[PDB]
DNA sequence: CCATATGGTTGGGCTACGGCGAATACCC
DNA sequence: GGGTATTCGCCGTAGCCCAACCATATGG
């Protein structure tokens, strides 16, 4: 219904919570102190998964070259975007670089990372994240000074660190429900009125309409978390009555046909949880389901 | 007539294309025994 | 029988009408005048 | 008024000849009336091209050797440890008690009629194989009419991996079979100097001769065929039946089977097993990327299934274009048995990555290293096909993964027919009342039984 | 004399308007 | 940026298909 009332509180459009509820981007609960492209990243904010996973794994950038041919670049080695990192091939990026098949490599990755060369035990372990100016290995002489989850390398005695955030955001209902549960009505309430002191109307009017929403919530003692159902209520059978008519056939309210597909494809998806299925299945699947609680 | 302009094959046969339904003599139809009739539609004639 | 028909109690139509709220996930409170919250179903069908 | 022949339309009667019209064309025709006035106006440049000129006896035969005994057989219990030494495995106690008892069905002078079924991948070979030993063991053949004759060559491979310290002269006919060779076996056995034969059936369509006609064990009667099942009772007279056919008829004569046939089946087939991780979804090609991505990481083999409407190596060339790192071969039918086993042992080889088929009768191999199966037309299957390509992968100390694709996500029947495939957890009789709700769908009689049952003693 | 093209066999399975409104346009 | 239409714009008004197998003909 419009104007939709979670939408209303949460501050979005129709269009966002279309994506959100049908998981084509993420949104966000905390942004960590992570950034996007240069601004840094807010509360409630819409993310493409592929910016998602540049946030979170980040661009790595893998070239060919010419077999038996020796590079400019060497293993474990500092690459500046636009370098001639091959006999032949510029670089693209700006990260660390390593090798696959010397004789003299055969293929180079270069990677979002930082290195430090320890000496010392490593204090963390590989996977490990940190904020810059945390303790790494060394006794605490190497340390993180970049948002990153860190690989030791005890080959080149080198902790390095894919330059990576921490951020976390979400792809559903369970995450509007996140969001819902965190809503202190009353600084809400009050920073509607200061933009019912703006003087411009529209702003005033969106914000005078809010209000009347939020203080509905107030006087009315509901959690807006419960506008989520998380238990389908099932009505009596007799209601719905699937009964034998005199030709063999069954006089049928389609509630019956729907609270079966509903049953159908909530217990498939829970079966589909409990083997640990790849991920894409399991979004078509909870489309599928918010398609069909619909 | 099938008839391809290329290799002249002509394919000639009488076809069967289902049934139409006959007026009665005074001006009926017999539609599943069910007595029928149509009435005429007036309109505007086409033209400008 | 031979008598007065009685009065019913709480309407079939209103009991039908609770549930198919209450199917709605949107819990309908009947009250009395003074908020008690009265029961139309005599616990019947409620645990 | 000839009785013409057109090489492409066959049947045609002259009529003349027509000089008749094109769009502003002059060109002639000869005329042809063909059959219900089809009337062809041939141009005359194809002038060289043309020329010119019930079951009840069958049920009473059944009910009639149900109550003959036929013959008996010894037990010879000194024979069976020599070849029992030839397979260095273990014999699950189900599997040996479903042994012993079909043994002692043999044992006694009233036909062997059995079936042992179970949760596939287990040797249901090996009974087989001791029950075909002990029938040789006395100088009895044994025959196996097989579904498919890629199973046929696979199964006369294991019976000559077990048939090395025994002087058993093994042989396989088929369409694939060359010629010479099949009349060879049809003269070897046909004098009985060949003593088990393997094959499709030329065996039962060719007629050939017998020499010992004491066992017939046949798998998979599900898809050989109803009146080709009046074949094999025409093959069963006088015979000992074992039925390795643990995906059933729909009830159709499943109903009546139970109770004279004594069903036998294992329960836990093979130990040391594991559930086949399925999943289910609409068609995607990264999802084909990703999965032979995984399948190349564990270093397994890949089966692909297709619908063979349509040529299948332009849809080859097409994952191909989407998958350019592995070697994806196709093993459709109508080709020569030189094709064909060449493929095998290529896949033996496994040089060949990717199996492409399109039919279980051209995929139902035991192939070890495949863990990996995609299905794009899971619609248009049935349910024991369906099953058949699962357990059909499956090999032990390894998971498996199956994506089965619905291009609809529609069809209802197909629906919750893919719904009680993928209720599935693991091994162990889910199959068989599978196979019995599937029945219950089958038949969806007694009373004539009861008095066949009746006229058969008296007769 | 041997090796395919195509035939036919059975089986297996299958489907245009009132009309309030509202982003927007026009105005001062 | 407040005020004034506005204009469309939707809301309400019981049949095959395809697979394998065997057979005959037919070309090197
Ligand atoms: N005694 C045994 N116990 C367990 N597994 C065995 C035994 N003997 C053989 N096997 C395995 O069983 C498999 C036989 O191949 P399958 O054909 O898959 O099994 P099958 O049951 O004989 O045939 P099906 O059921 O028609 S697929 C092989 O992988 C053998 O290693």
């Amino acid at each position: 219904d419009v104007p939709s009332k979670i939408g209303t509180l949460l501050d979005l459009s129709a269009t966002e919570l279309e994506q959100v509820l049908y998981f084509s981007k993420y949104i966000v609960l905390d942004p960590k102190g992570a950034i996007l492209n240069g601004v840094p990243v807010e509360k409630r904010q819409l993310l493409t998964d592929e910016e998602y996973r540049e946030l979170r794994y980040g661009k790595q950038e893998t070239y060919p070259l010419p077999p038996g041919v020796d590079a400019l670049v060497k293993d474990g080695e500092e690459v500046v975007k636009g370098q001639e990192l091959a006999p032949g091939v510029v670089s693209r990026l700006d990260g660390v670089a390593l090798y696959r098949f010397p004789r003299e490599p055969a293929s180079i990755l270069v990677v979002k990372a930082r290195v430090y060369p320890f000496e010392d035990d490593v204090e963390v372990s590989t996977g490990d994240r940190v904020a810059p100016g945390d303790v790494l290995a060394d006794g605490g002489k190497v340390k993180s000074d970049v948002y990153g989850r860190v690989e030791v390398d005890l080959v080149r005695n080198v902790v390095r660190v894919v330059e990576s955030y921490d951020i976390d955001a979400r792809m559903g209902a369970e995450a509007i429900q996140q969001l819902l549960k965190e809503l202190d009505l009353e600084a809400l309430e009050k920073e509607l009125l200061e933009e019912m002191k703006h003087p411009s109307r529209a702003r005033r009017a969106k914000a005078r309409k809010r209000l009347e929403v939020v203080r509905a919530f107030l006087d009315s003692g509901n959690r807006p978390e419960w506008m989520i159902l998380e238990a389908v209520p099932v009505l009596p059978p007799d209601l719905r009555p699937m009964v034998q008519v005199d030709g063999g056939r069954f006089a049928t309210s389609d509630l019956n046909d729907l609270y079966r597909r509903l049953i159908n494809r909530n217990n498939r998806l829970k079966k589909l949880l409990a083997q640990g299925a790849p991920e894409i299945i399991i979004r078509n699947e909870k489309r599928m389901l918010q398609e069909a609680v619909d | 007539q099938l008839i391809h302009k290329d290799t002249g094959l002509i394919k000639e046969d009488e076809v069967f294309l289902g049934h139409i339904p006959l007026m009665t003599e005074d001006g009926s139809f017999i539609i599943n025994g069910a007595d029928r009739v149509i009435v005429s539609q007036i309109h505007r004639s086409p033209g400008v | 029988k031979g008598e007065d028909v009685p009065e019913p109690s709480v309407p079939e139509s209103f009991r039908v009408l609770v549930k198919e709220l209450q199917a709605l996930a949107l819990d309908v409170q009947t009250l009395d005048e003074k908020d008690n919250p009265v029961d139309i179903f005599e616990g019947l069908a409620s645990k | 008024g000839d009785y013409l022949i057109h090489p492409e339309h066959g049947v045609g009667q002259y009529l003349g000849l027509e000089t008749r019209e094109v769009l502003g064309v002059k060109r002639d025709y000869l005329v042809l009336r063909y059959k219900g006035e089809g009337k062809l106006y041939l141009p005359v440049e194809q002038l060289p091209l043309l020329k010119r000129h019930l079951a009840g006896r069958l049920l009473v035969l059944q009910a009639k050797r149900k109550a003959t005994p036929g013959r008996a057989f010894p037990p010879l219990p000194e024979w069976d440890p020599l070849v029992e030494k030839g397979f260095p495995y273990e014999l699950t106690p189900d599997q040996k008690r479903a042994l012993e008892e079909v043994l002692r069905d043999l044992e006694s002078p009233h036909p062997m009629d059995r079936l042992v079924s179970g949760d596939v991948g287990f040797g249901k070979t090996e009974v087989a194989l001791r029950a075909a030993h002990r029938v040789v063991g006395h100088g009895a053949q044994v025959a196996f009419l097989v579904p498919t004759t890629l199973l046929a060559e696979q199964h006369g491979k294991t019976f000559r991996e077990r048939f090395q310290g025994l002087p058993v002269r093994v042989a396989v006919l088929s369409r694939f079979t060359p010629p010479k060779e099949e009349e060879a076996i049809l003269k070897g056995l046909a004098e009985g100097t060949v003593d088990i034969v393997i094959g499709t059936h030329r065996l039962l369509q060719e007629d050939v001769r017998f020499r010992d006609l004491g066992l017939l064990i046949v798998d998979e009667e599900h898809r050989f065929g109803v009146a080709q099942k009046e074949r094999i009772r025409e093959l069963k007279a006088e015979v000992d039946t074992l039925y390795l056919s643990a995906t059933p008829i729909p009830r159709t004569l499943y109903s009546a089977l139970v109770g004279l046939k004594d069903l036998s089946s294992i329960q836990t087939p093979p130990p040391g097993r594991k559930p086949i991780k399925t999943f289910l979804a609409p068609f995607d090609p990264l999802l084909v990327r990703e999965a032979i991505l995984f399948e190349l990481e564990r270093g397994g083999k890949v089966f692909y299934v297709h619908d063979r409407v349509a040529s299948i190596e332009a849809r080859r060339r097409f994952l191909e274009s989407l998958v350019p790192e592995a070697r994806i071969g196709v093993v459709h039918g109508q080709m020569p048995e030189s094709l064909i086993e060449e493929t095998m042992l290529l896949f033996a080889e496994g040089a060949y990555d990717v199996l492409l088929a399109t039919t279980i009768i051209e995929a139902g191999l035991d192939v070890p290293e495949a863990n990996t199966i995609l299905i794009e037309r899971a619609d248009r299957l049935g349910l024991a096909t369906l099953y058949q390509l699962r357990g059909r992968v499956g090999r032990r100390e390894e998971e498996a993964y199956a994506y089965l694709f619905h291009p609809p996500r529609l069809t209802e029947a197909a629906e919750k027919r893919l719904a009680a495939i993928a209720d599935l957890s693991d091994l162990g009789s889910g199959h068989l009342l599978a196979e019995r709700d599937m029945e219950i769908r089958g038949v969806g009689s007694l009373e004539v039984y009861t008095e066949l049952l009746e006229e058969a003693i008296r007769k």
